Parts: C-alpha cells; structure tokens; sequence
RNA sequence: GGAUAGUGGCCUACCAUGGUUUCAACGGGUAACGGGGAAUAAGGGUUCGAUUCCGGAGAGGGAGCCUGAGAAACGGCUACCACAUCCAAGGAAGGCAGCAGGCGCGCAAAUUACCCAAUCCUAAUUCAGGGAGGUAGUGACAAUAAAUAACGAUACAGGGCCCAUUCGGGUCUUGUAAUUGGAAUGAGUACAAUGUAAAUACCUUAACGAGGAACAAUUGGAGGGCAAGUCUGGUGCCAGCAGCC
C-alpha cells in the first residue's frame, strides 16, 4: 500500500504529486511567489535607507512591561510606512527626526522578534553615522 | 503611563568609573601560554568542578 | 667581494639567434648584492667575448640571501647584440640612446589632430590666414 | 580574460563549537606544542581528515587493485618522506590511527626544542620568526613546515646571525658603542 | 514558379483540409541567456550559475541599406520615435551595455595614471599600431603564510632520590613575582644594488631602528541551548537586554 506509487513509469505523477506538497511547503512559496519581492517592503534586500516621520511608543507584549520606543519611517525606493525599533539606550534622543537612516531585519525573516510587536525591522545608520558609535561616542553625528 | 520620554535614564544616572590602569597582557601565542600555564601547572582552583571566575566566597 | 663563485647552469648554443643562452646562480655571503656591469665583466672574462657583448636580466634573489639566480646569454659580437637586442635591454645596459617621447596620451591627441586634418597643410595655413584677416 | 588563480583553504571549523572536552584538548595541544591559533589546530586536523577519509575509501577496496596500489603507495611515499609515519609501518591501519600529535612532533618548532637550540617551544618560536635558523642553506621563518628529514640531519643555527657566528648583532654593536663612549 | 549561395510555405498561383492536444498543446508569469560549473552533502538530493571559458543576442528602441569573402555593422550610413549639444538663428554634429571618469538609482561596487616590455592580433609588413592586454593606484570581496613577545640569574611553593643524623641540605624541578640584567630580530626608515619598458612594491644587505609609557588587538559573550561571575556600584517591570526560553 502506502499510498504512493510504485510502477517504473510513474514518475511523471510523482513530479506532480511532489509539486503539490511543495506548493504546501513554506519558503518554496514565497521565494517562487516573491513575496519578498512584490509585498514585502524591503523587495528581499539586506538593508534599506529611509526618513523617520515621527515616533511611536509601543509597550510590551505579556508577560513583560516597558516601552519600545520604536520609530515611524517611510522608504525611498518604495514610499512603504515601516516601523523600526531603535535598538539602545538614548539612541531615540540619538535619532530625533528627518533622519535618513537605515533599516535592516531583525534575524527571524519577516517577524517580530521579543515583546515588540508589529515591528520586524531596525536601525543600524544614521546619515552614515553607525548608532553604536553614536553610543559609546567613537564617532559623532553631524549636528546639522 | 507616559513613559515615552526618560530614554537614556540610568545611561545618565549612571556614576561614572573609568577603568584603571593595568600593563598590556601577552597577545597570540603568549595568550595561549598563559591560558595554558594558569589552567593547568597552576593548580589553584580545582575544588570539585573547575570554576575560572571565582567570586569572592 | 667576497668569493662571488658566479657559476652557468643549462648552457646551450643557439646558432639561430647566434648567441648562446644559459641560467645563473652567483652564491655571495657576507655581501649585499652583486651588480650587472660587475655581473657583465665577470661574465666578458670568464666567457671572452666582450663586456657590451654580454647580457644578463633577472637575478631574483634567493631567500635570507647567500645566493641569487638569473639569466645571462652571451652573443658572438658586439655587433650582433647591437641588430638583434631590444632597444630597452642596450639602453638600461648603456649602449645606446633611449629616444624620448611625450606622453602616449599626447601622442594620440596630436594624432587625432593631423586626423582630423586632411591633406599637407599649407594651403589650409593660407586659407587661415585669409580667413583671419579680418 | 586571464584565467582565475584557483584559492581553496587550508582549514575547516568545528561542526559543534562548545564542547569542553574539545576546547581543552586543543588548548591543550597549543600550549604544549607551541601554537597562536585553533586555525593552525584545525589546519592539521583538516589534513589529517584529508588522509583520513582517503585512507577509508582506499581500504575499501581489496588488495591488488591497482587503484589501491598506487594511491597507498603515494601515500606511504609522502608520509615516509614527512616523518609523520615510520619507516616499518605500512599496513594503512596506522594511518588510520595516526595523530595531530605526530604532526605537531614532525613540525620545526618542537624539533628544534627536542635538537636543543631553544630551552623552550617559545623561545624555539621567536628564534624561527627571527630567523635565527636554517634547515640546509637558506634562511626559513615559518613554524609550520612538515619537514623531510633531510632538514633532521642537516640543522644548524642561521649562518648569517650569531650562535652561527659572521656578525656579533645590532643591539651586540649597540652594546659595543655604549662601553666605546663609556670608556672614551 | 519566383527568390536564395543552397533544401524548404521562405514567398506567390492552384488544389486537399489539415497540424498540436490531459503522455499539459496553446495562453500567462519569470528578480530566465543556455552550458562547462559553484555552495552543499553517507546515499538520494536541494539551491545557484549576470559574472574570466564555449555557443547565442544587442549597441537608446525599431526598420532599411552601401562597401565588402564575411555586417542587417552602429567607435558605417538613411529615416522615424524618445534624448541631447553647437549657433555670428541660415544651418551642423552625436550615440560609454569599450577604458578611465561624472549625474541619478540605490543596502550595494575603484584612477579622467604608465607601457606596448611581455601574451597575442592586424597591415604591403621583423621596424608601426593596439585602454585587446600587462603594470601600478583604490581595495579587510574572498584564499596562503604569519609580528604584538621570548631567555638567564634573585624573594616564595613543590616531587622524585640521597643521607633517613630531628622540620637540615635539598642536589635538579616548574610555576608564582612594584625583581634585575643582557643579548634578539621584525614593522618602519635603505645608502644602495636587484626589481621592472621606467619604475613603486617582494627578496638582499649596509647605516638608523623595543623593556613595556614601550612599537599599547580588537570583536562577541558570561542563567540555560552555549564555555565563561551567586563579585561591586547605579537603576527599580522605568530605562533597557534577549535569535528561543
């Protein structure tokens, strides 16, 4: 029995049957799909520029209490509204406003990560300027 | 409660200490004589299971 | 210096050519490095052709020093080194004269210059000068 | 246009990175044989698995097999050579067996400290990147060497550097001037 | 039958109504040039392959054509379309997806350099030309090797063995050190030769070039997976950490 075949001209049905469960498959969809590419707001880069609008204070999923102070952004290439953690310490004060950052993923391909929710991306650069050296002073932003 | 503002609170309340002065430690090969000379022929702290940071006990 | 002991390796004849053409170890401890000309004249002795005669290029040396490795070809005359060398092998040997030239980039403009020019150019130059008359 | 330089490394990471027992033997082997890098422990663990997975899928197949023939003999041929191996066992299962030990003994660094020009592996280390060594008649800086016995016989001291005499040294000039001006 | 250099619906005249299809035709999509191959593996395999080599296509999009053995040529013409320039406003000249270089696009990518010395190609031809190509500059894309420190003696603490003459020597140890001393070359300066078309680098060696304040190795992390603090201060579900818990 088993279910599947077995005659030794057959495998035209195992290809197809095959191509079903694939279609079932996860990331075999979406990279023949590219939702990376036509939904996605990065179009399946590593990175992306981008200008803060504003700022926004999500709090924290259960079982936890804070507030994420993440950020509103717009692309360049896209024009998409995104929303992006800024990662450390005093960095928001770092990163005020009309700031021409830039964003990258989190490590969990397209999710949120902890307590952050609605928030799949970050900030890595401000105008050039990296936001660990804004925080540990090894570097500094231009004021103007 | 309001909280969007304090970002960098106990990163400015912080009391600043600066690190003290210290020579410059053996690098490469010689990091690794030392590793191997406080690990092994220096027989300081095998009690029963070989901690490596010992806190003041 | 002190014992150079330049010594060939896989001499062989080429009468085609008209020369004869080897590769060299000199083997010099206590001493920086040898020289061509001093390379040439130790060669011209041993070998008695000539000093202008004889060639050599290449003498990598030998890592940590005591010896260094090249190549020397001797020629059957001065006269034959001279019609059949390279111009840049009797220059950096001293026997000729390198003619100097402007740069390439100025040799292609000057170039597209008498292209875009048709002709001698004299009565170009009249019709110029007639022309900025007035 | 021009044909492109083939590069491939010398060396490949553990698969699981945190094993205790793992660390410690390579640490072990470092701070014994006198080593800056888990890159050059790896390095002669890779050539060791090299040997190792051809020495399986050689002895796989049976005997007068002239494809077993001649790798095994090139085999032999280059670890007889190397020293890695003795000279009166040939029958592959010591190959099998074989250690980064045995080819941490056949590299420069620790057979100039068992010939007795260093009174320790470091001391043998920073003589080899000094250059104050050569195993026939030229000059080498470089620990890691797989000698081939000929190098055995023929050691001395670097002859262009003391303890193989033709110059005293610069800090020994240096030296030399101080005592001139002290004694002018 | 015309055309072709040639077969042939390649095209025309007349005639027959056929040809392909669930063994996936035809239409749509493709961040699709194909391949030699690349990453990755016990086996089976999955993913990628613009990119040095082979065969194709194109020169801003299309169409046409002269010369020629060979082009549907674009560093050759003709027109149109969209681009764009010089005008003493009548007119004229162009296609960097060639090498450099610039704007814009962006996460994302080098000098408006030197030489035909080689490797080859072209011509009537050894001799000339060649951003094909080679050299150097930028270059932490990736790969190889490999400095940042070692060595003797002086103050502690050991292990075999001799005396077993007590806990005295410890001959020799191997580390701990606000101990001390030497010798030891390298990075960088090199006089120079060598290197190369000319060089600049490599290798060579003069002369000058360390005692740590010297010539100063960072990047991650310490509750587990996953090796490494029940240390100190600050903070007090706030700020923040964390791929998962």
């Amino acid at each position: 029995g088993k279910g599947k075949p077995r005659g030794l001209n057959s495998a035209r049905k195992l290809r197809v049957h095959r191509r079903n469960n694939r279609w079932a498959e996860n990331n075999y969809k979406k990279r023949l799909l590219g939702t990376a590419f036509k939904s996605s707001p990065f179009g399946g880069s590593s990175h992306a520029k981008g200008i803060v609008l504003e700022k926004l204070g999500i709090e924290s999923k259960q079982p936890n209490s804070a507030i994420r102070k993440c950020v509103r952004v717009q692309l360049i290439k896209n024009g998409k509204k995104v929303t992006a953690f800024v990662p450390n310490d005093g960095c928001l004060n770092f990163v005020d406003e009309n700031d021409e950052v830039l964003l990258a993923g989190f490590g969990r391909k397209g999710k949120a990560k902890g307590d952050i929710p609605g928030v799949r991306f970050k900030v890595v650069k401000v105008s050039g300027v990296s936001l660990l050296a804004l925080w540990k002073e090894k570097k500094e932003k231009p004021r103007s | 409660h309001g909280s969007l503002a304090r970002a960098g609170k106990v990163k400015s309340q912080t009391p600043k200490v600066e690190k003290t002065e210290k020579p410059k430690k053996p690098k490469g090969r010689a990091y690794k004589r030392l590793l191997y000379t406080r690990r092994f022929v220096n027989v300081t702290l095998v009690n029963g299971k070989r901690r490596m940071n010992p806190g003041p006990s | 210096s002190d014992a150079v002991t330049i010594r060939t390796r896989k001499v062989i004849s080429n009468p085609l050519l008209a020369r004869k053409q080897f590769v060299v170890d000199v083997l010099h401890p206590n001493r920086a490095n040898v020289s061509k000309d001093e390379l040439r004249e130790k060669l011209a002795e041993v070998y008695k052709a000539e000093k202008d005669a004889v060639s050599v290029f290449g003498f990598r040396t030998q890592f940590g020093g005591g010896k260094s490795v090249g190549f020397g070809l001797v020629y059957n005359s001065v006269a034959e080194a001279k019609k059949f060398e390279p111009t840049y092998r009797l220059v950096r040997y001293g026997l000729a004269e390198k003619v100097e030239k402007a740069s390439r980039q100025q040799r292609k403009q000057k170039k597209n210059r008498d292209k875009k020019i048709f002709g001698t150019g004299k009565r170009l130059a009249k019709k110029v000068a007639r022309r900025n008359a007035d | 246009p021009r044909a492109p330089r083939t590069y491939s490394k010398t060396y490949s990471t553990p698969k699981r990175p945190y094993e205790s027992s793992r660390l410690d033997a390579e640490l072990k082997l470092a701070g014994e044989f006198g080593l800056k890098n888990k890159k050059e422990i790896y390095r002669i663990s890779f050539q060791l698995s090299k040997i190792r997975r051809a020495a399986r899928d050689l002895l796989t197949r049976d005997e007068k097999d002239p494809k077993r023939l001649f790798e095994g003999n090139a085999l032999i041929r280059r670890l007889v050579r190397v020293g890695v191996l003795s000279e009166d066992k040939k029958k592959l299962d010591y190959v099998l067996a074989l250690k980064v030990e045995d080819f941490l003994e056949r590299r420069l660094q620790t057979q100039v400290y068992k010939l007795g020009l260093a009174k320790s592996v470091h001391h043998a280390r920073v003589l080899i990147t000094q250059r104050h060594i050569a195993v026939g008649k030229q000059i080498v800086n470089i620990p890691s060497f797989m000698v081939r016995l000929d190098s055995e016989k023929h050691i001395d001291f670097a002859p262009t550097s003391p303890f193989g005499g033709a110059r005293p040294g610069r800090v020994a000039r240096r030296n030399a001037a101080r005592k001139a001006e002290a004694s002018g």
